[PDB]
């Protein structure tokens, strides 16, 4: 018992030991389980708009063109205005607008009925 | 009534300068295209500059690309034409117009 | 003095299976937390890359505008000079104005198929 | 790292079994990018345990902001949505209104000519597709 006061150098470590075990004791996951959620939350979220942005992004390269399209029609007028009476002989292109015109809109019915036949099948 | 009068022109040599003009009345003078158009006396019509209403989309035949420049006064109802480095076969009838009419013309010589 | 030796050990076999049970439970939830910044990750790069797509998209948008923009100031000026304008040239109109009007009805029939769908993918 | 990873897991290090060390190699959930390392003691546990605490402090805090960028998204998608179906009713009066000028056009500068053959084609191409439709 002289310099056996190592018992006390095996009494406050005991406790350190303890009053840790204790303190992991205490944690828990809880928050580190909203990160999981809500990152497949998110995802969800992400993966919708994602997928609407894809759609319209079409919707708008589509746009882009017709409108180009029609800015080019325009200036078939611009043309006719500009020519004289002398030159309008030669002023074939409002001719090919027209005849286009018409084999557009034969196109654009059949696709009209197309569309809505798919419309009809979708309901059933 | 589309109603053009155009002047300014005269004989010319190689390598000088003009500045046509047409006078417009009749017609809603801001609102249309014009064009200036020439005729040689054996040869066809040629147009050999467009402009828009605005005085801008404007366009030139190749032969008188860089030579020739088209403006307007919507204001006074004036179509211009500057004409330099000019040429023996820019010789010709010049007329103003669009498609609903054109004017007398005024003769452009350019001696040889 | 010896006794109590017989409680620190019998503590010990008390907090070993505590440290087992513990170093167990971090394994798993440290995997937990290596998914989650992997996960996390992979989100953020992906939220990136639709922010690019979409301020593609915008300024596609910008660029229709001015189209149009374009389109209608060359085409008010063409609208009211021909403003300002017989049986060959009264048959013409009728050929004509019947163009005019199937442009109308297949417009129409655009517009309509197009909102119905819009009440569709609600 | 390459073969410096296999130079030193092995042998165990801080007094650790050679074969619970080994069965730590094998159970690795993902050795493409981990190592099997030794925590000794109630106190690195613990360590671990506030290291996960503060990283998924960080994690919910990147997910605040991405949840912030998505409302943004989504808004933004609900414009875009929006100025797609203005656009292409613009478009669609353009469209008109350019087809009524090119025709008020050709009414004009063919003034009292004969109806011509191509003019009388259309006339029926024209005919048939309003009868398509009725």
């Amino acid at each position: 018992q002289l310099l056996c006061q190592d018992v006390e150098n095996f009494q406050k470590f005991v406790k350190e030991q303890k009053q840790v075990q204790e303190e992991i004791s205490r944690m828990s996951s809880k928050a580190m389980l909203k990160v999981q959620e809500d990152i497949k939350a998110l995802k969800q979220l992400l993966s919708v708009a994602s997928s609407g942005l894809q759609r319209n992004a079409l919707a708008i390269d589509k746009l882009k063109i017709e409108t180009a399209e029609e800015l080019k029609n325009a200036e078939i007028a611009l043309r006719t205005q500009k020519t004289p009476p002398g030159l309008q002989h030669e002023n074939t292109a409002p001719a090919d607008y027209f005849h286009t015109l018409v084999q557009q809109f034969e196109v654009q019915l059949q696709q009209y009925r197309q569309q809505i036949e798919e419309l009809e099948n979708h309901l059933a | 009534q589309v109603q053009l009068q155009e002047s300014g022109g005269g004989l010319v040599q190689p390598g000088g300068s003009l500045r046509l003009s047409c006078a417009a009345s009749g017609f809603t003078f801001s609102n249309y295209a014009m064009s200036w158009v020439r005729q040689a006396p054996g040869k066809g019509l040629e147009v050999v500059s467009d402009i828009g209403s605005g005085g801008d989309r404007i366009t030139y035949a190749d032969s008188v690309k860089g030579r020739f420049t088209i403006s307007r006064d919507n204001a006074k109802n004036t179509l211009y034409l500057q004409m330099n480095s000019l040429k023996p076969e820019d010789t010709a009838v010049y007329y103003c117009a669009n498609q609903y009419g054109r004017g007398p013309g005024t003769q452009v010589t350019v001696s040889s | 003095l010896e006794n109590l030796i017989n409680k620190w050990s019998l503590e010990l076999e008390d907090q070993e299976k505590h440290f087992l049970q513990q170093a167990t439970q971090v394994n798993a939830w440290d995997r937990t937390l290596m998914q989650n910044g992997e996960r996390i990750t992979t989100l953020h790069r992906e939220m990136e890359k639709v922010k690019l797509d979409q301020k593609r998209l915008d300024q596609e948008l910008d660029f229709i505008l001015s189209q149009q923009k374009e389109l209608e100031d060359l085409l008010t000026p063409l609208e009211e000079s021909v403003k300002e304008q017989q049986h060959a040239d009264e048959e013409r109109e009728k050929t004509y104005k019947l163009a005019e009007n199937i442009d109308a009805q297949l417009k129409r029939m655009a517009q309509d198929l197009k909102e119905v769908i819009e009440h569709l993918n609600t | 790292s390459p073969v410096q990873i296999k130079q030193l897991i092995q042998n165990p290090l801080s007094g650790v079994d050679p074969i619970i060390w080994e069965q730590a190699k094998v159970d690795n959930p993902d050795p493409e990018r981990l190592i099997p390392v030794p925590m000794i003691g109630f106190k690195e546990l613990l360590r671990r345990l506030e290291v996960q605490d503060q990283m998924t402090k960080q994690h919910q805090s990147r997910l605040d902001i991405i949840s912030e960028d998505i409302g943004e998204l989504q808004k933004n998608q609900t414009t875009t949505m929006a100025k797609i179906g203005q656009y292409k009713r613009k478009l669609m009066e353009l469209s008109h209104r350019v087809l009524q000028v090119l025709i008020k056009q050709e009414i004009q500068r063919k003034s009292g000519f004969a109806i011509q053959a191509e003019e009388e084609q259309l006339r029926v191409q024209l005919d048939t597709i309003q009868s398509e439709l009725n």
